[PDB]
């Protein structure tokens, strides 16, 4: 529901098709105060991921400049099993 | 200029589909009849003519009483309804019986045989029956065919006759005119073979066509079932303006 | 493991005629569970009345302590949002393109923007396989392909209950491979929790969990697939194996013969 | 006596089957609309109204060619054919405008619907678009039914117009009467709101039977490849019945 | 063993599209053949080519020394007296009686009274299991009883050639295994000679002699089910398992996932 | 093609489609002239049974004393065969 930045945006609560509107673009307006691209997310506090939540999870790495100017960390067990459905973990630094 | 180009396309498969419908209807009627081929006639009459007897005695009537309400509604101001006998069946006979009766032979008897030819092409019945070595044009089609011939001007006949009774029913009974001048209007206007036999000649040229095509579109579907269908439809479109479209040149010919 | 679905002894009448007089079953969370049975009977029906389209007349649906009839029009309309149904033949909408068959159900039930709308799409298509065709009509479709799309869009807001029915019905060894691939793959990255509705023993008996086997209106038989063999019924037995003995005969009638005379 | 219980069984399924139907257009009409029915209205005016543009306006003319042909061969005998504009534009605008254009609107808008409502309930769409919470009465069946209504009096008044104009093509310029007492015939007897609107009314509650009746088959069909093509034939005789039929207690009320 | 249709180096075109460019075939006498492939292809237009019905277009069709086409119209009636035909759905003729669709091939070619035409069709419908139905229409006959009729009237002359054309096609496993005893049965009380179109991998590898596998109008293998899995060629292995990889592919398009922007 | 008698009926030539309505009819005449159903059939001179001359053979027996006058022997390998595919061998004096 919630995402804090301090030196790392960790997104907390859960993301689901009623507050995934505010929290696209929360997380967006971060990208473009931070430069040199050290936003890598340590998103550890989801515990129902929902692919929905991969969704708005790419569409941030669409704006960032190149293709990567981030980095994901420590996934909840299972936010990494949507990733090889969709044939992803060549694309996103999950190491 | 691909809009063009798919509408080039379109009428080019449209003219070259006539050859193939002219080249069908060459090959059923030059032929002597195989054994059995009355029998199949027979039934095939009931299908097409009997089913066919209720809508058409039915709308005759409906006509009928709208001829006699509207003639009635204008020869009333110049004062002259002995004429309305004349011109009541004088409507029907060379002109409105001919050409709505095939309007609603199209509908009815029409699109059904495109539906029982069609669903035998899907079905795969004809492509069976040809292995075996029976010929399915002479075998289903050209039944159909002849029990179309036949059965419209039997028809238009029927509509004709429930018209004009129809309209002294709302024109003598009704509106009050004399019954004596009704009928001895129409025996001096109308004769016989000018008009009862000129309106017969007009629904044989309708019966071709309301019928010969409602056969090929239902022998050249394509196998789908919603293939078939789309050919329903063709085929009361197509029908409806050939029958409007022969009739102006039938009519200047006849009444010209 | 607990049951989502809880069929509790209900009765369909489609006008003096009997389907399911006294039947119920279990659906177990997490775990593919295949209906089987001879054709004609009310299968597909069963998946509808699960789903909550047609209505029971002496029984009760339980999603989870809840009647799916006594829903009202603003929980029956959250509770669809939690199942999903791929039918018999891939009904997609012909009308319209692919990209909005996959949207339908999120712009149905969701309303958000077109750059999310349009990036969930590009994962439901991709993680069946079929990524780069997201602008054709489901006509130049190849049939394989056809199955594919009507997977995606009942897939498309991650529900917990999608119900299969004849995925492989009259499909080459290619096609069938694929798709006993993806009920296995996208139930177990998802949780999901299956229904295969078909009549073919050899994957059925090696994809399922837990078979029921209904015949006429009953169940014939149920459990596991080792314990279903082993406590093979008289009809059991002879459906799972295609024999010449048991309660369904070959001959129409036993007149002898020669108590006809063809005249 | 199995024949008359098999006909008493024919009828009492046909009067439950009228039931349905009301009760169904209850539903649909009592409704304010869903965001965004107004963009579907629009293409579904595409696939009823302007495809059916080409066979309308065609056919139209056909029939003006007929009633200049058939009226100068009656009127010249009495020798009064200033009133052959009168009599071109009266059988027009109250009755054959108001008829004719909708036996041709049953056969191709309105089996095409049947058609296509029907192959959805065969391929399972509409049982597949319920399980997702949308409607399908709402979702499919009502934007054809507001595009069955509008596009019908639209097309009655090109029927008529160009009617008159190729009814004037071969009385005019053809057979050769006077231009200026063709038109002036025509606003001295033709009224405004007694004739071009009594025969716009005449086709609202025709556009009103043959798009709820079209509609109706193809929504309670018998999900069959070759159930649908039955349903196509039944909703053309049945609007056909219904446009003559109410043809007759619209002409009573309005010109009595 | 003899040949009895010998197919040599046709090509059939339905308009800019190539179906069988080149290819050459052998039905060998008494010995059931198989044809398997992927659907789309022109599978069940071999049969109407090898039957004779469509024309070829740069080959002939050998019925021991004869040509199909070059027969005359009373030979080619003669020929198809030799030939029988399953179709894909049982292609009964719906307007007339079970007694009439059987006796419809005696009454085509033969003439003989009607106490021998009454008394064939009681054999031929006695053969098959379904003595006791004479007198009603092919509707209030079941689907596992319409395919049953439909292949006696197929072999209601005893011909030398009958080609099912997928003859369990999407039923029950009862069913399916009555139709592949007759298949079994009738062929080898007859000497007759069968082919199968059909894809089924488990009863197809067990039921045929020799199996031609056509793709995309070629031969890719053939030869009796031992020697096809040894000299398994890389389409034949990917169709005969169902795997994953080989000249079919999974994905639609190879763009990665980023070098397309969803605008 | 044709058939003799003696004291006991044979059937020789072919029996196809072309010679079956005279082939039947003569044998038809030749039961009534001969009582106490001793008429078995001794059917050896066939080369081409193929399930019509099975057809004319059980209407001889239809036609006859009760229902069973003619018994068979000496079947040519093949006949045999149609008569079990039809189940017919509690109904035909085989032995
Ligand atoms: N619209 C209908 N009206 C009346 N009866 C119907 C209708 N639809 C189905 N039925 C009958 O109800 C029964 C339901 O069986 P149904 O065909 O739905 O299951 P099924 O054979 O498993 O279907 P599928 O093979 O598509 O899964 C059938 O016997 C059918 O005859
Ligand atoms: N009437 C037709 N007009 C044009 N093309 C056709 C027609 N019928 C079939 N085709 C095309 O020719 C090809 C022939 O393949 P066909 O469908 O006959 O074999 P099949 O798929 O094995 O059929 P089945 O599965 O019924 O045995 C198909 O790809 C089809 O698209």
């Amino acid at each position: 529901v919630v995402q804090y930045l301090n030196q790392e945006l960790v997104v907390s609560g859960k993301i689901d098709f009623e507050n995934a509107e505010q929290q696209y673009q929360a997380g967006l307006a971060i990208i473009k105060k931070q430069t040199s691209f050290p936003l890598i997310v340590d998103l550890k506090q989801l515990e129902h991921g929902n692919t929905l939540a991969l969704a708005v999870l790419v569409q941030w790495l669409r704006q960032t400049p190149q293709k990567s100017g981030l980095h994901f960390k420590n996934v909840p067990e299972k936010m990494l099993k949507i990733i090889q459905a969709c044939h992803l973990q060549e694309d996103l630094h999950l190491v | 200029m691909n809009t063009i180009a798919w509408l080039g396309r379109l009428v080019i498969e449209r003219i070259r589909g006539i050859g193939v419908a002219a080249l069908m209807l060459l090959q059923i009627i030059f032929s002597l009849p195989s054994a059995g081929g009355f029998g199949r006639f027979v039934y095939q009459m009931h299908r097409v003519g009997v089913m066919s007897l209720l809508i058409i005695t039915v709308s005759g009537l409906f006509i009928g009483l709208v001829l006699g309400l509207q003639g009635y509604s204008i020869l009333v101001n110049v004062g002259s309804e002995s004429m309305l006998g004349t011109m009541v069946s004088l409507t029907l006979l060379r002109e409105l019986a001919p050409v709505v009766a095939a309007l609603l032979f199209a509908g009815r008897a029409g699109s059904a045989l495109t539906a029982e030819i069609g669903s035998m092409k899907q079905s795969e019945q004809l492509a069976s029956m040809e292995m075996i070595g029976v010929d399915p044009l002479k075998q289903i089609v050209s039944p159909r065919l002849w029990a179309g011939i036949v059965s419209l001007p039997m028809l238009t006949v029927i509509f004709a006759a429930i018209g004009i009774v129809g309209g002294k029913l709302v024109g003598v009974d009704f509106l009050g005119v004399d019954e004596g001048s009704f009928w001895s209007g129409m025996q001096n206007n109308v004769q016989f073979g000018h008009d009862v036999v000129n309106g017969i000649i007009k629904s044989i040229v309708f019966a071709l066509l309301c019928t010969w095509i409602a056969v090929f579109q239902g022998y050249a579907c394509d196998p789908t079932p919603e293939g078939i269908a789309t050919a329903m439809t063709r085929t009361v479109v197509y029908s409806s303006l050939c029958v409007l479209g022969f009739d102006f040149v039938l009519t200047a010919v006849m009444f010209g | 493991t607990q049951s989502l679905i809880e069929v509790k002894n209900l009765s369909f009448n489609r006008g003096e005629r009997v389907i399911y007089d006294n039947i119920s079953l279990n659906i177990r969370r997490g775990q593919i569970t295949a209906i089987m049975g001879p054709s004609g009977t009310g299968k597909t029906t069963l998946l509808r009345l699960i789903g909550g389209q047609l209505v029971p007349d002496q029984g009760e649906v339980l999603l989870d302590g809840k009647d799916i009839a006594q829903m009202s029009r603003q929980e029956l309309f959250a509770a669809r949002a939690r199942m999903g149904m791929l039918f018999q033949s891939g009904a997609l909408f012909t009308d319209m393109s692919v990209y909005e068959n996959v949207a339908f159900p999120i712009r149905a039930h969701t309303k958000l923007s077109e750059n999310l709308i349009a990036e969930l799409v590009a994962l439901k298509l991709e993680s069946v396989g079929l990524r780069g065709t997201e602008q054709l009509m489901p006509t130049e479709l190849s049939g394989g392909m056809n199955r594919r799309v009507a997977l995606a869009r009942a897939i498309a807001l991650d529900p917990d209950l999608i119900m299969y029915d004849e995925p492989f019905a009259g499909q080459d060894p290619i096609v069938k491979g694929v798709l006993t691939r993806l009920i296995r793959s996208l139930r177990e990255a998802l949780d999901l929790t299956t229904i295969i509705v078909s009549h073919d023993v050899p994957e059925t008996l090696s994809i399922a969990d837990y078979i029921y086997v209904v015949a006429e209106g009953k169940i014939q038989g149920e459990g596991t697939p080792e314990e279903l063999q082993a406590y093979a019924s008289p009809f059991v037995k002879q459906f799972l194996t295609g024999s010449a003995e048991g309660p369904v005969e070959y001959q129409f009638s036993h007149q002898a013969y020669l108590d006809n005379e063809v005249r």
